[PDB]
């Protein structure tokens, strides 16, 4: 009823790991560009 | 520069200018570094300019 069932599984511990390794780099890619924005300070002064 | 003689210069500057002390007082001395250069930005806005 399932033959690609050890394939499937195969594929399924490569993905896990694959993604286990790219998530914390693109979320550190989205915190390097962002970084600009997070850590900008603003201020107001008006004339008088 | 221009028409100054330098000897004149001098033997005038000796008699004005040696007045002022050359040995540090408290033995101080300026303390500069090879100071950083930041990345940062400043965005002051006044729209009406
Ligand atoms: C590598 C480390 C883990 C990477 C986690 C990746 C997950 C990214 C994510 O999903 O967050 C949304 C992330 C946005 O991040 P962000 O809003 O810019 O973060 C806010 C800033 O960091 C500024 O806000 P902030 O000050 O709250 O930022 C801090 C927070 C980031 O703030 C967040 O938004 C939370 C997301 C990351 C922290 C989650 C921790 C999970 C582990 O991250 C932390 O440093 C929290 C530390 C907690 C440590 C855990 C405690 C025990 C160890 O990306 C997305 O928008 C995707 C969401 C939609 C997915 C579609 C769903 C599928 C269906
Ligand atoms: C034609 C144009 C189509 C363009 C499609 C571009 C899609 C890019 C999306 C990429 C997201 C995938 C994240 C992780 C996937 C992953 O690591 O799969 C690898 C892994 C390797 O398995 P093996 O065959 O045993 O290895 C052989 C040698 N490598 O492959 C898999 O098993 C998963 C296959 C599902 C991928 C589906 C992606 C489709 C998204 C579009």
């Amino acid at each position: 009823s399932e033959p690609e069932h050890d394939h499937r599984k195969r594929m399924g511990l490569k993905m896990l790991m694959m993604m286990a390794l790219l998530v914390p780099l693109v979320y550190t890619i989205k915190r390097h560009k962002w970084s600009v924005l997070k850590s900008r300070k603003l201020a107001y002064r008006p004339p008088k | 520069a221009g028409g100054v003689e330098h000897q004149q210069l001098l033997d005038l500057a000796q008699k004005h200018l040696g007045g002022i002390p050359w040995t540090y007082a408290e033995d101080a001395v300026p303390t500069l570094t090879p100071c950083r250069f930041t990345g940062s930005e400043i965005r002051h806005r006044d729209d009406a300019l």
